[PDB]
């Protein structure tokens, strides 16, 4: 949404990637193949479960608001309707759909986010050392083998290593 | 209106069971409680329990429970009573009565507003055998004499009762059946004494007629002077 | 060629739809459900605790005792309760029930009662008690009444001012129900208690009633255009209820000791006991979930979900799935 | 449970003059509603209990104005204002407020008349019975007032102990006087060794004791 990835930049999600949310594919000499952060994902993971609890408690702790709302309601007109406890319903049902959509709606913004912020991880240890193709996707300069691309996705690339050529 | 016919009488032995029972009429067998009281012989009335036939919920006495079992049964109108097994102190009168008609489980219990006429229960080892009936003479008196006195000596008999008449239920006035009592034996046995003028005994004919159900027996015996 | 990394996410074979501010049913990886939809229809213990069901019986008559209501003499303890939504055996000779929905509401706050006796029939001495039943209300074939309460009517062309009062020796409040009789007409009321103008007066250390029955020219219910009305109250211990009257008082036989007070509610139902145990029941059936939140029923008993009017509520946990 | 205490055991009443009987209870019988949950039963000779007073104070169906009960609590009476032939028998009170149902003691009523000595009687052996082996004498006390009696058997002037047994009848209707039977059993080998059989009665009515007695074999 604000930082747009999931109809961004990249043409699709991988479904050779069952690692993690999140992720990477490299291609070179030994051979291509795909694989997730695992920092990311772990804390994503962490980060979800939690807001799932938290979003359950706060529809939780209005519905005893609608509640309460209710009981005074009850106590104060002796003649009241039972059509007005539906009155009541619908104000909660309304404010549960509601809590949900907006919550759905972050949850995928959180993810355009976490995407966008992955890629800004990795272009950032490249820095002038790889061409950028414009699609989710760097281009090394340099020569990258296996223990290279390890580098990159852990978080200790050296780029003093590589001037240009390497 | 109101009728409890009970099934009596009934003789037994140690160790045998038995089933005595009570059938009510004349008002819904269901929604009063009814219950049995025992009377052995020539003590109180002692209350064993009640039932309540719609749920069979039954309040029992703590002296009489666990050691009879009250039942009933609606589709007959009948309440009972049962024994596992018989002893000698269960000889007594069973009397079956109908009480409240309270729905709940705490109320006034009575009145106890209608009886029955009891069934006699007798447990003993000696086993039925009919009276020996011999005569008690009237003579002899001093002079002439006013009145005199004759009878019949019913002896040896089980189980009770016996119905003694005289001159086949022709002479009520003056006769005196006394109550039966238990031999060391371990059979029955009462006298039936009456008293008449002293000029009958010449002429009239004495006669007495007893009769024991139990052994299907029935003896007449003439009492005449000399 | 040269080497080369990419950056992506996940996707798979899920179909799983969520909605969202600016979008309905967006495809997603992974979603969490947070309502409960299903039950299994059947109606069910409460912890082991059986609720007490009143098949074609209504709460007056199963109160007042009702001659069809035979099986609900001395109920044990109930979870909750079960009543069909126009019960044949409610009140069988037509009548009316002052503060019906109050004491349905007071039931919600009781587990257990245990009738006593009170007033038994046969103290009425001077009045016969006999008499006072009907048809279109039978027990065991014949005309019969209520059978937690007597009808009194005259006794040899006299009906004596009456004079009685229980005091409650028991240590539990107690429920008690009395009535009134409103004459078909003014020979009726001459015909059943010989008075011509009567009244009922009630009186407790908190209440304090004063009746008299009304004549009117009403419809037939039932064959019967006599009406009949009951009332009630709670006699706490060591209160006395203190009765007089002359003429068409309907006096109470039973009250209902209040032996056990918690959680428990009446139920708008038409089905059946299942043989089932849950830990959440509704009328319509009971509710084994972990859910938060449930559609089935408003009114529901136990350890249950909140009760939401949407069809849908499910949460996106994953990210969005292309394809 | 409830235990119940009625007094007096015996009640020997005048044909005119009333009764009155006591039956304590061992705890309160007295209902909230205010009636006490206490009935009166009546046990007339050879028949089985009746229903006469319930709850306390009200009379039974059939039972007439003379009867009638009162007390509360713990402590109740049952009076009546005339007694007669009609009205004897065992009185029993009990306890309906809690089960099990206990009854009293009874209180057996008698008719009271003035003393009345009994006709004396002795009969032998009959030939057909010294047959069978045994011999059994009888002695009769015929109508007699008190009940009390003593019939004590000797035979050749030597007292019997522990061989003969006693029966008395139920109070008459007409005249209110009991009969009384002993039976002296004996062996036919014992009964033929001795000749002189007697009963020697003593009784409040008679001013000596009377004897009667017989020879064996006239
Ligand atoms: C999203 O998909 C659901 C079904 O998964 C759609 O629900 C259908 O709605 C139509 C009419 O709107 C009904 O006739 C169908 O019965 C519904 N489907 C089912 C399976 O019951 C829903 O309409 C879709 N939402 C949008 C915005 O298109
Ligand atoms: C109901 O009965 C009680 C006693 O049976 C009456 O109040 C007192 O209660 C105590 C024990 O709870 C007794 O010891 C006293 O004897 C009672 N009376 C008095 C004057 O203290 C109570 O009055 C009765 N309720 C009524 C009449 O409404």
């Amino acid at each position: 949404g604000l930082f747009g990835a999931i109809a961004g930049f990249i043409e699709g999600g991988w479904q050779g990637m069952v690692d993690g949310w999140y992720g990477y594919h490299h291609s070179n000499e030994q051979g291509s193949g795909y694989a997730a952060d695992k920092e990311s994902t772990q804390k994503a993971i962490d980060g979800v479960t939690n807001k799932v609890n938290s979003i359950i408690d706060k529809m939780n702790t209005q519905f005893e608001a609608v509640g309460r709302e209710f009981n005074n309601l009850e106590r104060r007109i002796e003649n009241l309707n039972k059509k007005m406890e539906d009155g009541f319903l619908d104000v909660w049902t309304y404010n549960a759909e509601l809590l949900v959509l907006m919550e759905n709606e972050r949850t995928l913004d959180f993810h355009d986010s976490n995407v966008k912020n992955l890629y800004d991880k990795v272009r950032l240890q490249l820095r002038d050392n790889a061409k950028e193709l414009g699609n989710g996707c760097f281009e090394f300069y340099h020569k990258c083998d296996n223990e290279c691309m390890e580098s990159v996705r852990n978080g200790t690339y050296d780029y003093p290593q590589y001037s240009e050529e390497a | 209106e109101v009728q409890l016919v009970q099934s009596g009488a009934e003789v037994k032995k140690p160790g045998e069971s038995l089933k005595i029972s009570c059938k009510g009429s004349g008002y819904s067998f269901s929604d009063y409680w009814i219950g049995w009281v025992r009377q052995m012989p020539g003590e109180g009335l002692e209350w064993m329990g009640i039932i309540y036939p719609a749920s069979s919920e039954i309040r029992y006495s703590p002296s009489f429970q666990g050691l009879v079992t009250i039942s009933r049964d609606k589709s007959i109108n009948t309440a009972s009573l049962q024994w596992s097994s018989l002893k000698a102190s269960d000889t007594a009168i069973y009397y079956c009565a109908r009480h409240a008609s309270c729905s709940a489980r705490s109320c006034y219990w009575g009145p106890v507003d209608y009886w029955g006429q009891g069934t006699l229960v007798t447990v003993s080892s000696a086993s039925t055998k009919g009276p020996s009936v011999f005569p008690l003479a009237p003579s002899s008196k001093s002079t002439s004499g006013g009145t005199a006195a004759l009878g019949c000596l019913v002896k040896d008999y089980f189980p009770e009762p016996v119905t003694v008449s005289w001159n086949s239920g022709a002479l009520t006035s003056g006769v005196h059946t006394f109550p039966a009592v238990l031999q060391s034996s371990g059979l029955y046995s009462l006298s039936s004494v009456v008293t008449v003028p002293s000029s009958s005994l010449g002429t009239q004919t004495y006669i007495c007629n007893v009769n024991h159900k139990p052994s299907n027996t029935k003896v007449d015996k003439r009492v005449e002077p000399k | 060629d040269p080497d080369q990394i990419c950056i992506g996410y996940h996707a798979n074979n899920s179909t799983e739809q969520v909605d969202t501010i600016m979008e309905k049913n967006v495809t997603v990886t992974h979603a969490q459900d947070i309502l409960e939809k299903t039950h299994n229809g059947k109606l069910c213990d409460l912890d082991g605790v059986k609720p007490l069901i009143l098949r074609d019986c209504s709460v007056a008559g199963w109160l007042l005792g009702n001659p069809m209501c035979d099986e609900f003499i001395n109920v044990p303890e109930w979870s909750y309760i079960v009543e069909k939504a126009n019960p044949v055996n409610d009140l069988c000779y037509p009548g009316d029930f002052n503060d019906y929905e109050e004491l349905k509401h007071l039931l919600s706050r009781i587990n257990h009662f245990e009738k006593i006796q009170i007033i038994p029939k046969s103290s009425w001495s001077s009045h016969e008690a006999s008499l006072g039943v009907s048809s279109a209300c039978p027990y065991q074939g014949k005309s019969s009444f209520f059978r937690n309460v007597v009808w009194l009517i005259k006794k040899d062309s006299t009906y004596p001012t009456i004079k009685r009062s229980y005091n409650n020796t028991n240590q539990e409040d107690l429920l008690v129900l009395w009535g009134i009789h409103h004459p078909n007409d003014a020979a009726e009321q001459t015909k059943l208690y010989q008075n011509p103008t009567t009244y009922i007066s009630v009186g407790t250390s908190t209440l304090n009633q004063r009746l008299v029955p009304r004549i009117a020219t009403r419809s037939k219910v039932k064959g019967l255009s006599g009406r009949m009305e009951f009332f009630w109250t709670i006699l706490k211990p060591n209160d006395a209820i203190n009765f007089e009257s002359n003429g068409n008082f309907i006096a109470p036989e039973y009250a209902y000791k209040i032996v056990k007070k918690g959680d428990s509610t009446i139920m708008k139902s038409e089905l059946e006991y299942g043989n089932c145990n849950t830990k959440c029941q509704t009328p319509m059936g009971a509710i084994n979930s972990s859910m938060p939140f449930h559609n089935i029923h408003p009114l529901t008993i136990g350890e249950c979900p909140k009760y939401v009017k949407s069809n849908r509520l499910v949460l996106a946990i994953g990210l969005r799935n292309s394809p | 449970d409830i235990v119940m205490t009625q007094s007096p055991l015996s009640l020997p009443v005048s044909p005119g003059e009333p009764a009155s009987i006591s039956c304590r209870s061992s705890q309160s019988l007295l209902h909230g509603n205010g009636y006490n949950y206490l009935d009166w039963y009546l046990q007339k000779p050879g028949q089985s209990p009746r229903l006469l007073i319930y709850l306390g104070s009200n009379r039974a169906s059939g039972v007439p104005d003379r009867f009638s009960g009162s007390g509360s609590g713990t402590d109740f009476t049952l009076k009546i204002s005339r007694v007669e032939a009609e009205d004897v028998g065992v009185y029993y009170c009990m306890q309906a407020l809690q089960t099990p149902l206990t009854f009293g003691g009874g209180t057996k009523v008698e008719i009271k008349r003035t003393v009345a000595a009994p006709s004396v009687f002795i009969f032998p052996p009959s030939d057909e019975q010294l047959k069978s082996g045994t011999a059994s004498v009888v002695c009769l006390l015929n109508n007699f007032y008190p009940r009390e009696a003593k019939v004590q058997w000797k035979v050749d002037n030597a007292l019997q102990s522990g061989n003969s047994q006693e029966s008395v009848t139920e109070q008459d209707s007409k005249d209110s006087t009991y009969s009384l039977s002993s039976t002296l059993t004996l062996s036919k080998a014992d009964y033929e060794k001795h000749k002189v059989y007697a009963c020697e009665v003593t009784h409040q009515g008679l001013s000596s004791p009377v004897t009667k007695s017989f020879n064996r074999g006239e």
